[PDB]
RNA sequence: ACCUAAUCAGAAAGCCACGGCUAACUACGUGCCAGCAGCCGCGGUAAUACGUAGGUGGCAAGCGUUAUCCGGAAUUAUUGGGCGUAAAGCGCGCGUAGGCGGUUUUUUAAGUCUGAUGUGAAAGCCCACGGCUCAACCGUGGAGGGUCAUUGGAAACUGGAAA
């Protein structure tokens, strides 16, 4: 499972401007398609928790099954069903491998964890959806200095988190504490999220 | 400033008697986000211009809901005429579960709890009264405090 | 004919308070004079006398109300009426109104509330509510 | 009596056995009578001996058959 | 036999030789409705000469089985009342 | 009502019945199978080529296929889609759901797997007629 | 099982929908016809509601349709309904069993209360973790059965017993 096509109607359809599919924009004026100042715009009272799920479906590149298997696992925590989501979304390798500026989006943040080029305390870990447990680390194999996009990652930094230790071109990195909100994301509340659910 | 929805709208008149009504009507529900609310009923036959009337209806009316910053105090059963609604405290994070008249009166005194259904509603102006009576009656620990002792039941 | 007269006292509470009454003289005894003289320890009448004669004394109530001449006793329910007894479990009597009222059990000790319950884990019949 | 018995479970590539005692008319998939506790046949990220003998002497009194091979555990 | 449960309760008839039946009470609780009911099984009971008559209270003991629902054995009288 | 009535005799609760008949049950047995229960699917064997009509306002024109099921009894039919080579006394695979302003028909005549196999003329909706398209 | 070294981003993606609900719109052909339909139904001369390409939305190695079952259905309502006119109060008395029974004090413990023991075996759901590279599953612990039998304390009401 995992999504594909760079085009920006990942971004400008939703409405979000985020690193998506595009960091850029050329048709500004426009939505896709002939959905644009043209023609019909299709609104709802259900729509505004829909793209409160349909807003992070696409960002890690997840599918309808990965989320309802994810917003309970936040059960197992002392808060609500809706308020430790945000934290197990921000707690997977993915987003750490992005967080330590090891790769320039969330989804080249997948393309180098499952081609083995990116491991955890020495054992090959090739999961994407692998949950970044407290007290580990993260590794790398032997051959991971001669790559060109890990040095494109050397060449800028990308993106600082709160909860790990920062290293953008050594590629090793440290989990020191459990994440919270608005250091992965910026613009998402935690209670359109959970009354799609119902 | 305030915030308004608008529910629902008719068109209801008698069509021909020798001279035509044809009109419209409004139920809008205003609020502040603060714990004030309100709704109010106008008519006329230009299409938007009944809203500015149903506007001006509510901001005469502003009800006081008490609050511990996300659910309601306690559960009470709001009954109006045909119409019951139940509701109930949750804990913070769940959101505000539908029933859509009942749905937009809950968001604008600015709270997050569960919403049990409409047991005995019909029709959305019977769901807004009885969404109204509910919110009006709930009490608070410090007004109980006057007319009792003082904070002893923890 | 009169079956269960504890629910016709708690009537009568419920009649003065709506019309907004003051005296209300009833017939009582020793069951009820164990049930009024609870809510005076927690804020529902101004006095409770006793009765006079333990049989035919009538036991006199004036109603308490607020400085506004607001309502303090907002309803009352029954629970454990003559043809559905209710007992309660040990530490799992329900609350009224997330706590904000009185619970009147009689157990195995007489007539308590249902705070008094929960420092010795008791049952008993949940007589009415508030 | 009783016989000395491994229930085998475990997944497909995996065995797993769980000492318990029950007469030989009972099979081995069930009606067991009582366990002295697990056995671990595996010792990769696992161990490899796993006994209790307090209640194990119980069954010694009044008669048991250990095979030939579960002996090997009570004899370390 | 010596030690056997007990089953208290009223003696409805003398009808033959070494037989009566001993009715008892008993209240069963509903599934879900709550309110109590009552049923009464009308046990048979073997006594040894004719001791009782109706209306009796007594005192019940269990035995090893003799015929169709000859199953209880008396052994008091606990009132000796019409 | 009252706790004494309701211990007298329980709440016996709505019975309700199933909006298609001729299905779906264990039926008369005569010493063989000679009729049974088909659940969601059946054979058939046809016995008319059917044309007909709706009957509330409308006055389009629709074709049946009133049959024999493979139960002894008589039910009509539809062939969704656009081709017909049907015949009668062929062989028809059943699913259910009754036509609405057509007065008594009963199921759908399914396109896949049949001598109602396959229909041409449809390219976009084509799981819910039977067509192919192995390039995508 | 594992794992290295190779010419090669080259073999490895659908499927239903898009009036209102309900998530998603445009141009012609036919034009109360071939149809379509879960209901309102869109079709008498294109028609955002029929086939077509474009466009979009959903889910994704899976998408729809069927028959069946539970929720929606407070539409069998003990938790949680109703009878003046809407469906529903016997045409009305005496009345057997039955159901419920005012006040007082004292016992009895039959209900009810709580204490104690034994038992309602593994395995599942959940509450947790080394490990299978995560995970589905296994492993260990944990909660989960009594309207029960029996073993002591309390006498508040409902119940037999004395005034």
């Amino acid at each position: 499972a995992r999504f594909r096509g760079s085009n920006w109607k990942k971004s400008r359809r939703l409405g979000i401007s985020l690193s998506g599919t595009g960091k850029e924009l050329e048709k500004r004026p426009y939505a896709p398609g002939q959905h644009g100042p043209n023609q019909r715009k299709k609104l709802s009272e259900y729509g505004l928790q829909l793209r409160e799920k349909q807003k992070l479906r696409y960002l890690y590149g997840m599918t309808e099954r990965q989320f309802r298997n994810t917003f309970d696992i936040a059960g197992k925590k002392f808060g609500v069903h809706g308020e430790n989501f945000m934290i197990l979304l921000a707690s997977r390798l993915d987003a750490v491998v992005y967080s330590l500026g090891l790769a320039r989006t969330r989804r080249q943040a997948r393309q180098l964890v499952n081609h083995g080029h990116i491991l955890v305390d020495g054992k090959r870990v090739d999961i994407p959806s692998y949950s970044v447990k407290p007290g580990q680390t993260i590794s790398v194999r032997e051959k991971s200095q001669k790559l060109n996009i890990i040095v494109e990652s050397v060449e800028i930094n990308n993106f600082v988190p709160e909860y790990l230790n920062f290293d953008a071109d050594s590629l090793t990195g440290t989990f020191v504490r459990l994440p919270e909100r608005s250091e992965l994301p910026a613009e998402i509340n935690e209670q359109l999220i959970v009354e799609y659910y119902s | 400033e305030f915030e308004e929805r608008v529910v629902t709208i008719n068109r209801v008149a008698k069509v021909v008697k020798g001279g035509r009504r044809f009109r419209f009507t409004a139920l809008v529900v205003v609020g502040d986000k603060n714990g004030r609310v309100g709704f109010g009923t106008g008519k006329a036959q230009e299409v938007p211009e009944a809203i500015k009337k149903a506007v001006e209806a509510a901001k005469k009316d502003l009800v006081v809901v008490p609050r511990v910053e996300g659910t309601t105090p306690h559960t009470i059963t709001g009954r109006y005429g045909s119409g019951s609604v139940f509701m109930k405290p949750a804990a913070p994070g769940t959101g505000v579960i539908a029933g859509g008249p009942v749905r937009a009166v809950l968001e604008l005194a600015g709270i997050t709890d569960i919403l049990s259904k409409s047991l005995g509603s019909n029709t959305p102006i019977n769901m807004v009264r009885a969404t109204i009576d509910g919110l009006q009656n709930l009490k608070n620990a410090e007004d109980v405090a006057k007319l009792r002792g003082k904070t002893v039941e923890e | 004919t009169m079956t269960d007269p504890i629910a016709d006292m708690l009537t009568r509470v419920r009649n003065a308070n709506m019309v907004r009454h003051e005296k209300l003289e009833l017939p009582a005894s020793n069951i009820k004079k164990e049930i009024a003289e609870i809510l005076k320890s927690e804020g529902f009448i101004k006095n409770v006398e006793y009765v006079e004669d333990d049989k035919q004394g009538v036991l006199r109530l004036f109603l308490k109300y607020g400085q506004n001449d607001e309502r303090v006793i907002t309803g009352l329910k029954r629970i454990s009426k003559p043809g559905l007894r209710v007992y309660a479990k040990a530490s799992e009597m329900p609350k009224v109104l997330n706590g904000l009222g009185i619970a009147l059990v009689s157990t195995s000790e007489g007539v308590i509330t249902d705070k008094e319950a929960r420092k010795r884990n008791v049952g008993g019949e949940i007589i009415a509510y508030v | 009596a009783v016989k000395i018995r491994l229930t085998r479970l475990g997944s497909k590539r995996n065995p797993f056995y769980r000492i318990v005692v029950a007469d030989a008319r009972s099979p081995r998939d069930g009606r067991i009578i009582e366990q002295i506790g697990t056995y671990n046949p595996t010792s990769a990220n696992a161990p490899e001996i796993k006994v209790d003998e307090a209640l194990a002497l119980k069954w010694l009194n009044d008669g048991a058959k250990p095979t030939d091979t579960v002996h090997n555990i009570l004899s370390k | 036999r010596n030690d056997r449960k007990v089953y208290v309760g009223k003696v409805v008839s003398d009808k033959m030789d070494k037989t009566i039946t001993v009715l008892v009470e008993t209240y069963k609780t509903h599934k879900l409705y709550g309110k109590r009911v009552k049923y009464s099984k009308k046990y048979k009971t073997h006594d040894e000469n004719n001791s009782a008559k109706l209306g009796d209270i007594v005192k019940i003991q269990e035995t090893r089985p003799l015929s169709a629902t000859k199953r209880f054995r008396l052994v008091e009288i606990v009132e000796e009342s019409v | 009502p009252t706790i004494n009535q309701l211990v007298r005799k329980p709440r016996q609760s709505k019975i309700k019945k199933s909006d298609s008949p001729a299905l779906n049950k264990g039926f008369n047995s005569k010493k063989k199978k000679f009729t049974d229960l088909n659940s969601p699917q059946a054979r058939g064997v046809c016995t008319r080529v059917g044309t007909m009509t709706p009957k509330k306002p409308n006055s389009a024109l629709r074709k049946y296929a009133r049959v024999r099921l493979s139960n002894n009894i008589e039910i009509n039919a539809y062939i969704p889609g656009i081709g017909h080579n049907l015949q009668e006394h062929s062989v028809v695979l059943v699913r259910g759901g009754r036509v609405k302003d057509l007065p008594g028909v009963r199921y759908h005549i399914v396109r896949g797997a049949l001598d109602t196999s396959g229909v041409d003329g449809r390219r976009q909706g084509r799981s819910l007629y039977g067509t192919k398209k192995p390039k995508n």
